[PDB]
């Protein structure tokens, strides 16, 4: 247990090139000396700290009035999260960096009604270069009225796709199918795929339905020939699989690609 | 004499007096540190640390947290002094161990997951010893970097996420709540669903979140459902939730595991969901039930 000790001092020696600057550690007393003139020599640092957080969040600090939202304060990582300038951000108001439809949330969250150091955690679409999505969490001081501190940090036609019911139904559709087929989205739901099928391949994507279920979980494409608007018999090579809770494991729809071939 | 074990200036009520290990962990993990900050780099210290909602972790590939930022206190109860420097599988649910050892490896450095940690901080907000340890789950996002044999080294922001049951932080009009079970079925929702998305509450009980997700969300829907269950907290990423007469919304919400508390058993989920968007595409129908 004593080598925990040891290996401290070897360790606090390796972390420094004047400890590896000798030919041998110095008395055990004396390393301890010898250390306390290097932590004195120069992790509490503004500057330090807003590359901490800017590395792992990517975010940047900014100081707003609650009154106006002007920013009071801006840090200089807006730059790299948003691609816009100090210029830009210092001398004007967060409202006007902010998507329109979010001014609402801004003033509600932006009040001092209710909530004198208070927290704040909201999210919204900042302009960019276009928004982005930026979660902001911060306070509110007193300006020298009332001011929110804050950090905001950034965050991360072929085919058309279509869910099922195990009948056949469309109960979902991708907006692409009008490119695709012809159809508007609404003509497609509440019918039957098998509806839109050749005659001739009726049986063939018939069988697939049934057999994706019973081959649960797994894709198979069966390739029929699908009625269009403009009623042109397309081929469409459809891959489905089943979709099941991860609780009940109960199927909760089958999910087709439909790609015309 | 061992004076020198009282003076020693770590970064001063505290350099003062420090016991056993504490004084050595500290300085050496400094050092390594800096050594990793003059890599990254290139007064208002005080605003960044209380405007986050979680705590700064410097973290290597051995597993030391090396650095652990001045607030994790107010999320964890474990101070700096008591961790800086000790392994971060010490103080991490063991069945997290080996996704923390795959997120502390190597090529995209971006880092996304969710962790379970001790804490020693209780909700009225006073501290405890460490026999009384909870599980509070982090939401950890960083980087990986190479630093100088090279070092490596991962940044990550780790947040707590907020109980629904209890919560200091202002609630918008644009975060409304769900309660759900276990089937995914809403047991309950808010009021302003219908002022946000148009949907009545009552038109959603019984009926899972999988009918109204757009279709190319489900599935990272459920990878998220997959890690609340598996460690009982999670926020999901941004979602479209289809609207009442045609459209979807955007959502980002943060799930819950809620427990009776009589027979220790999972009841319910409780989500808390944050609007991001008005309706998008109204002019297009996703779904049999937008007709
Ligand atoms: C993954 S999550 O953030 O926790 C989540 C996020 C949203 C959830 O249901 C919702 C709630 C809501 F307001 C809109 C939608 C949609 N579309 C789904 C659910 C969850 C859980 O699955 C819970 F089981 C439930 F299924």
């Amino acid at each position: 247990r004593r080598n925990k000790m040891t290996a401290y001092i070897t360790e606090l020696s390796d972390m420094v090139p004047t400890c590896s600057a000798l030919a041998r550690k110095p008395d055990k007393l004396t390393i301890l000396r010898m250390a306390v003139s290097h932590m004195k020599s120069l992790f509490l640092t503004d500057q330090e700290l807003k590359h901490l957080i800017l590395e792992a969040a990517d975010g940047f600090l900014f100081i707003v009035s609650c009154e106006t939202g002007r920013v009071v304060y801006v840090s200089d990582s807006v730059t790299p999260v948003l691609n816009q300038p100090q210029s830009e951000w210092f001398g004007s108001t967060l409202y006007d960096q902010v998507h329109p439809d979010d001014v609402d949330k801004l003033r509600e969250q932006l009040s001092t009604s209710e909530n004198m150091g208070s927290r704040r955690s909201f999210i919204c679409r900042m302009r960019c270069g276009h928004f982005v999505v930026v979660h902001c969490t911060g306070y509110i001081k007193a300006w020298p009225k009332f001011c929110l501190v804050a950090i905001g940090r950034l965050q991360v036609p072929t085919e058309f796709i279509s869910r099922h019911n195990i009948e056949g139904i469309f109960t979902f559709v991708d907006h692409r199918c009008v490119a695709t087929v012809g159809y508007q989205p609404q003509e497609l739901l509440g019918k039957n795929i098998v509806e839109f099928c050749h005659p001739e391949d009726q049986q063939l994507l018939r069988d697939s339905f049934q057999q994706v279920v019973k081959l649960k979980g797994q894709v198979l494409s069966v390739m029929f020939r699908f009625r269009s608007k403009t009623r042109e018999w397309l081929w469409m090579r459809t891959s489905s699989f089943t979709f099941q809770n991860p609780y009940s494991d109960e199927i909760e729809y089958i999910i087709c690609t439909n790609t015309n071939v | 004499e061992t004076e020198v074990f009282y003076e020693l200036a770590h970064e001063h009520s505290v350099s003062s007096h420090l016991d056993k290990a504490s004084i050595m962990r500290l300085a050496i993990s400094f050092l390594r540190t800096h050594k990793l900050l003059s890599s990254v780099c290139s007064q208002m210290d005080n605003l960044y640390l209380k405007a986050l909602e979680g705590f700064i972790a410097v973290v290597t590939q051995d597993g030391d947290m090396i650095f652990l930022s001045e607030n994790i206190s107010k999320f964890m109860g474990l101070t700096q002094v008591e961790l800086t420097g000790h392994s971060i599988f010490d103080f991490t649910h063991p069945c997290d161990h080996e996704e923390i050892r795959e997120n502390l490896t190597l090529v995209s450095t971006e880092r996304d997951f969710f962790m379970r940690m001790k804490c020693t901080v209780t909700n009225r907000g006073r501290t405890v010893n460490l026999k009384s340890a909870t599980w509070k789950v982090l939401h950890c996002t960083g980087q990986v970097r190479v630093y100088n044999p090279l070092l490596s080294c991962l940044i990550i922001m780790c947040e707590p996420i907020q109980h629904p049951s209890h919560m200091d932080i202002p609630l918008d009009s644009k975060t409304f709540l769900s309660r759900h079970s276990m089937d995914m079925k809403f047991t309950y929702c808010d009021d302003r669903i219908l002022e946000l998305i148009g949907y009545h509450p009552e038109e959603l009980l019984g009926r899972s979140a999988y009918e109204f997700y757009h279709a190319l969300d489900s599935e990272n829907m459920t990878k998220s459902h997959q890690n609340l269950c598996t460690k009982g907290q999670v926020v999901s990423g941004q979602y479209r939730m289809l609207a009442k007469h045609g459209g979807y919304v955007w959502l980002e919400t943060q799930g819950t595991v809620i427990y009776n508390p009589r027979n220790l058993q999972p009841q319910c989920i409780m989500c808390v969901n944050y609007v991001l968007s008005e309706i998008e595409k109204n002019d297009v129908v996703f779904s049999m039930d937008q007709t």
